[PDB]
């Protein structure tokens, strides 16, 4: 609880650091056969947490 | 589904045989003849159009 003065964003991580990892993303991957010819889904929805 | 099985040779044979046994190629040719193998002749015209 001390007020410091910082002058860019590097004098930020220097002291405080950066941004929390995120928890929730899901990959997800599916191969298929279409007529005899393969096909590969990637999927990534956005995050509701 | 004559272009189509001169396409499909450049990567799989399974192509080649999902469609002339399988699929619709088989099927095709029984309108004007059914069962017209069972000799060197066309014999046992079960369907005739």
């Amino acid at each position: 609880l001390k007020p410091k003065r910082i002058s860019s964003l590097l004098d930020f991580t220097t002291y405080y650091g950066g941004a929390q990892n995120e928890q929730g993303i899901t990959v997800k991957l599916t191969d298929t056969l279409i007529e005899g010819a393969e096909n590969r889904t990637i999927n990534v929805p956005e995050p509701t947490f | 589904l004559l272009i189509k099985i001169k396409q499909a040779d450049t990567n799989t044979k399974v192509e080649n045989v999902l469609s002339i046994n399988a699929l619709n190629f088989s099927a095709e040719f029984e309108k004007l003849l059914t069962y017209d193998v069972n000799t060197g002749l066309t014999a046992s015209v079960t369907l005739d159009l």
